[PDB]
């Protein structure tokens, strides 16, 4: 019964910021990393980054370094994604994903590549 | 930055075997994933770690990664398998996606696109604006790539293209717009709209005269 | 020179006394010191050695950037006498991003894993010569103990895992003479801290998927049979874990509490009691403590600890820890090391990731209190 | 201590396993490391050593400029235990811009050539004392193997060339006791990689003028007779060379394909088959691969290879390579090193020219895949 439920749709002005949330359930929140993948209308998938809820360490894609902040609240089993300095090409569908991979960049000793099994 | 190359479209008939490739430098050294995105829903993991299937994924879906190419194979394709398929790998812990492949289960014979290129209306030019309209109709499968040419040089800025949508006759249509200044319109001898569909290109040309 | 047999009773232990500390990171601010991680300590009959997996670079070095990556072709096993920091004269004994080492009483054995993730190679080097090699069996990152193996009567045992398939290899003078698959109720076994428990070998390992109680693996050297369970102690030893009042345990199954992560650790039995070390912080690798849990080896409801010692204060970073055993005049002593990790990604003041070590040894005497952290000031290191 | 006889069969070999890597260039970006080239590995009965020809300077040093010159009065032979990088504590065992070294079971022999191009001097140092010397005979750059010589029953053999005149010298405890001229059908012989093949010595060398197939020199230790031919394998081992589909070979003559250049390399026989290493790139020293060619030792039409292994990826730099042999309990093992050249003139990011090394050893076990290049980022080194 693993599932991720996301916040509602948003319209934002260029230059401002937007914050989307995502609630995880069906498993122990602290056991798996959570990430964000976006898709411009009619385009492909574009990875933004991940956060490890155990420790809160983040790893962002280079294109979004300095523009994105990912946070987590273990008490509410919720992760957040805040994108600032919004531009027109940030119009997209933003997916919350569960990444079963183990990245050194978020505190794992042995890097392990699995994939994003829940969207 | 690492890049994965997928063919934009792949077509099969019901019950046939579809094969979607994904190419990258020394891709066989890395782990690959395949995602299936049906129209209107979220992507679904169908293959992880080159060739493993998550529980609940039909055994028709198989994967292989060797040398510089990864391949997703769907034996006995059904109509429900129509979707976009994305390969995915990692480059120094950064997730990388392929461009995506539209899979079409052919329900009718293929059809070449009809291309009509509209110059800017005199009502738009008199309003100090200029928009080229390239209309593409009556093609199948629904996958085309549009390329604009200033005389013989490619234009990149000001180009906006819509995703192919279905017509009433079960065939597909798409549109592409090239916005430019009125002066950019007069300064060139001709502008061209190239629509490539299933490996062959159909191009139309207009002139300010 | 004769083979070690470890056929002596375990020393009486009231606690642990300070033994060694290398101050590696503090020295690297004024000198050329290797970037390392996954260290461990092992002794031949004469002297003790510190091992670590280098990153093919020193700290004050452009190549120390992004040393959080754990597998590269430039990682090698470093070997120095215990207390000699890893300076530029340090010997790289093999190519490895995962390793284990032990002395059988006659010569050193090194187990060294390197190569591709899907197709790694374990090399077996005995007395400075390559004797054997084996390929990854699950084709999914072959790895081993990151601490000392154990030899008895010329037969050395090392625990290795692949994929999520754990095997126990028996090596005589560098040659793989037998391979046993992991049997028993331990569900995930990684980075085992093994020690001689005559007539066999006992390992306390890390369950990175399902439990915060540590798995146990018992190895019979004579018939190559393997049995495995979990440390009973209601005070579990892995990190992350629940607090002491709400944590639970089980002697045969993982406790299903805070799975998905872990840290290499150790424990050893003292009758029905268990001596163990762990991080003080329950969620992160901060601080390090040791204590004895009465009935902790046989009773999963026991939360009664005694003889607690703070090794690293709760505000300072720790990391991996493991056990090594030393043969005395009449008994076998138990010692342990603690890896003190500094740098990325938990600390953003610097671009590198490395560690120092502190080492303690069991004592039958008396002792006091203290704290021996890494001690480097990363804010001033640039 | 007794003289080595190498009177044991060659070990069964399925391939090669990782053994050592020094990471010399990566370390030199944060530490004082010698500038070197022409390295090699040789072992006494106890431990193995890495050798190299220094340039009288470290890398982070004004004197490392223009170290592409191969003959200077400041070049010396460096000697360290295998795995210890060439730091400032390294011993310079002799003056040399060309050298060869071997252990006869009792002491080390070093052959060291230095001096003027038209009038060089080869010094023979045995157990740390100068015993003999010989002047260049052709008065045109005297040079030798740049890898280990081979000793049998106290008699060591070393191949030396002068001018375009190749001689084989027999040395007992440092004293030249016999000199044989090169006989046979090998037309140009340089930088031989020799190994004990009881009761004699076999060398696979470099034909720098006429062939991309490697010449062979067979040395009889008892009557001092020399015979020479070429490696038959249709997959030739030198660089440059033609591609695999169009290359040809010959058992007695050079193939007359891509002459005028070459690279030091190695090969050894396994029945009618041949094990060999070579650069992956056919024209430049990029990548390094090993494989067995079935019938490759006796059939010049054979292009059927098996057991290929990538040692260095085709996109990374290699260089010289050579063989060294190790005596095990029951058989003689074959190992090899690869010089990983970095810097001028192929790479213009830096002013210096140097190298690191990676070492592999034959195994009877199994293995996987990987790539172990130098790994230094010259763009960041300034
Ligand atoms: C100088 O250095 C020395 C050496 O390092 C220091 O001595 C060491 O001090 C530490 C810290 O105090 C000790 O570890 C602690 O041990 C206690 C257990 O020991 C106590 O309880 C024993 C059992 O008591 C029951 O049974 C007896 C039967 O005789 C009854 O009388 C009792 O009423 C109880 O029913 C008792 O036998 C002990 O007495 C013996 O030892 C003491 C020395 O401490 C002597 O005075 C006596 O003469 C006698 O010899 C002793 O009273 C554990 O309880 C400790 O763990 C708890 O506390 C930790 C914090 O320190 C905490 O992290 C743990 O989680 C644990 O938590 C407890 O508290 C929680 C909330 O507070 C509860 O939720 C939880 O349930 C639990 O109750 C700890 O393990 C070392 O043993 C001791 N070493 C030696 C060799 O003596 C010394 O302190 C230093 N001095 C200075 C000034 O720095
Ligand atoms: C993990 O690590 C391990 C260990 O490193 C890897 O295994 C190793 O893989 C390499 C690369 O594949 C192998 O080297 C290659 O060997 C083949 C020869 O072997 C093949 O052919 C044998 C002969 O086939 C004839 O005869 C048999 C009779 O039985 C018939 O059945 C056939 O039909 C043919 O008539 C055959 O016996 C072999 O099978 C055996 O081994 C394989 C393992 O590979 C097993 O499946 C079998 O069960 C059996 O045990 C095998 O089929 C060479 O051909 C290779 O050289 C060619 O390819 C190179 C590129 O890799 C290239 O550089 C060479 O130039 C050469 O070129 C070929 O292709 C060119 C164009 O493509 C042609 O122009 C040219 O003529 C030639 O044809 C290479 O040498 C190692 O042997 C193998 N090592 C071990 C110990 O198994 C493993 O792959 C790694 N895995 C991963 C996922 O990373
Ligand atoms: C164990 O170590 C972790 C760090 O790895 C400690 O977690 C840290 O705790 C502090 C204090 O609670 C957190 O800062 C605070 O956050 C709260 C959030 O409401 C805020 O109100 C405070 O003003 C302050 O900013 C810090 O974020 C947190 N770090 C991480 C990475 O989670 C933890 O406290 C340690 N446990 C014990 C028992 O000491
Ligand atoms: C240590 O390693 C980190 C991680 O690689 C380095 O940070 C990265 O440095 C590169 C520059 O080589 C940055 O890429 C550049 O980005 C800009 C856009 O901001 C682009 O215009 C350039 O073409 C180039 O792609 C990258 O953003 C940066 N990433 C981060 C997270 O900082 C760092 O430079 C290294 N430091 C040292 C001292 O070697
Ligand atoms: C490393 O070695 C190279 C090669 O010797 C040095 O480059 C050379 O440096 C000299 C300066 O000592 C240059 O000579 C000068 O040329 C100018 C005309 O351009 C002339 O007016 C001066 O009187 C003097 O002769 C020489 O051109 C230059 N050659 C090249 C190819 O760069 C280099 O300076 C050395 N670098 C270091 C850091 O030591
Ligand atoms: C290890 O080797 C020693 C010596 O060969 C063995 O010692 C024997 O031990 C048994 C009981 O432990 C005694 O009954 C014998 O008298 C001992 N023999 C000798 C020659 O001392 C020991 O058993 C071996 N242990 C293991 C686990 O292999
Ligand atoms: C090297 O020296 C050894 C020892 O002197 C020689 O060993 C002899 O080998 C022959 C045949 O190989 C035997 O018939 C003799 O019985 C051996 N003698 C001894 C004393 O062991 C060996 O022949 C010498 N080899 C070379 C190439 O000089
Ligand atoms: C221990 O953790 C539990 C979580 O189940 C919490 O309810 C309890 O308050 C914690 N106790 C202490 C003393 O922190
Ligand atoms: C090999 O080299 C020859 C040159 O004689 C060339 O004609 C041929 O095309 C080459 N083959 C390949 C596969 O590159
Ligand atoms: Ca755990
Ligand atoms: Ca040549």
């Amino acid at each position: 019964q693993v599932q991720l439920v996301q916040s509602g749709a948003e319209v934002s002005k260029p230059g401002a910021s937007v914050k989307v949330s995502c609630k995880a359930s069906g498993y122990s929140f602290t056991s798996q990393s959570l990430g964000w993948v976006r898709q411009a209308p009619g385009q492909g998938l574009e990875w933004m980054g991940i956060i490890n809820p155990s420790g809160g360490i983040t790893n962002y894609a280079h294109k979004f370094q300095g523009r994105v902040t990912m946070t987590r609240d273990t008490s509410t089993s919720t992760v957040y994604m805040e994108l600032s300095s919004l531009r027109s090409e940030d119009t997209a569908l933003y997916y919350c994903v569960r990444d079963l991979s183990h990245y050194n960049e978020v505190g794992h000793d042995r890097a392990y590549y699995y994939g994003m099994d829940i969207w | 930055s690492y890049e994965l190359i997928q063919p934009p479209s792949v077509s099969v008939s019901p019950g046939q075997t579809a094969s979607i490739t994904c190419s990258g430098d020394k891709l066989g050294k890395k782990y690959t994933c395949w995602y299936q995105q049906k129209p209107g829903q979220s992507p679904v993991l169908v293959i992880y770690q080159d060739n493993k299937r998550p529980s609940g994924i039909p055994e028709r879906f198989s994967g292989s990664n060797s040398g510089n190419t990864a391949t997703l194979t769907i034996s006995g394709t059904q109509a429900m398998d129509e979707a976009d398929y994305y390969c995915q790998a990692w480059d120094s812990s950064a997730v990388v996606f392929g461009g995506g492949t539209k899979l079409t289960v052919l329900g009718q014979p293929k059809a070449a696109p009809s291309v009509t290129l509209f110059p800017p209306s005199s009502e738009e030019l008199q309003a100090n604006k200029a928009t080229l309209v390239c209309l593409i109709s009556d093609f199948y499968p629904g996958a085309v790539t549009v390329a604009w040419k200033a005389d013989s040089s490619p234009v990149k800025a000001g180009v906006e293209t819509t995703t192919p949508s279905k017509q009433s006759n079960n065939k597909y249509a798409a549109s592409s717009y090239l916005s430019l200044t009125p002066e950019q319109w007069k300064s060139h001898r001709s502008y061209s709209c190239q629509v490539t569909h299933e490996g062959s290109t159909v191009e139309k040309t207009v002139a300010p005269t | 020179a004769e083979y070690r047999n470890w056929s002596k009773p375990q020393c009486g232990i009231t606690g642990f006394a300070p033994f060694s500390k290398d101050n590696s990171i503090r020295l690297s601010a004024g000198g050329d010191i290797w970037v390392t991680r996954e260290p461990y300590v092992s002794c031949d009959p004469d002297k003790c050695y510190q091992f670590a997996l280098g990153q093919g670079t020193t700290l004050n070095n452009v190549h120390s950037n992004n040393t959080v990556r754990d597998r590269t072709p430039y990682r090698t096993l470093l070997m120095n006498e215990l207390g000699v920091p890893f300076h530029l004269g340090t010997k790289q004994v093999c190519i490895a991003w995962s390793s284990s080492s032990c002395h059988d009483g006659k010569a050193w054995l090194h187990v060294c894993i390197t190569g591709d993730d899907k197709n790694a190679t374990a090399s077996f080097i005995y007395n400075g010569r390559l004797i054997d090699s084996v390929v990854s069996w699950s084709k999914d990152i072959l790895r081993t103990q990151e601490s000392e193996c154990v030899c008895i009567n010329g037969t050395c045992t090392v625990v290795m895992t692949d994929g999520n398939d754990t095997k126990i290899l028996f090596i005589e003078e560098g040659k793989i003479v037998h391979t046993s698959k992991l049997s028993g109720s331990a569900q995930h076994v990684e980075e085992c801290s093994c020690y001689p428990r005559y007539p066999g070998v006992r390992c306390v390992c890390r369950d990175n998927w399902k439990g915060s109680n540590r798995p146990i693996v018992d190895i019979n050297i004579k018939d190559h049979s393997i049995v495995s369970s979990y440390v009973c102690s209601g005070l579990v030893g892995d990190t992350p874990r629940k607090n002491d009042s709400s944590s639970s345990s089980h002697c045969l199954n993982p406790n299903n509490e805070e799975g998905g992560h872990g840290v290499k650790g150790w424990a050893f039995d003292d009758g029905n009691d268990v001596w163990m070390g762990r991080t003080i912080n329950e969620t992160s690798r901060l601080g390090y403590e040791t204590f004895k849990v009465v009935e902790g080896w046989s009773n999963p409801k026991s939360k009664l600890q005694i003889n607690r010692q703070v090794i690293v204060d709760r505000g300072d970073r720790s990391g991996y820890s493991g056990i090594f055993s030393v043969e005395g005049k009449s008994c076998i002593n138990r010692c342990f090391y603690v890896e003190l990790i500094r740098g990325r990604k938990e600390e953003t003041e610097v671009l590198w990731t490395s560690n120092s070590i502190v080492v303690f040894c069991g004592t039958s005497g008396t002792y006091g209190t203290g704290s021996w952290p890494d001690g480097a000031d990363l804010n001033l290191m640039h």
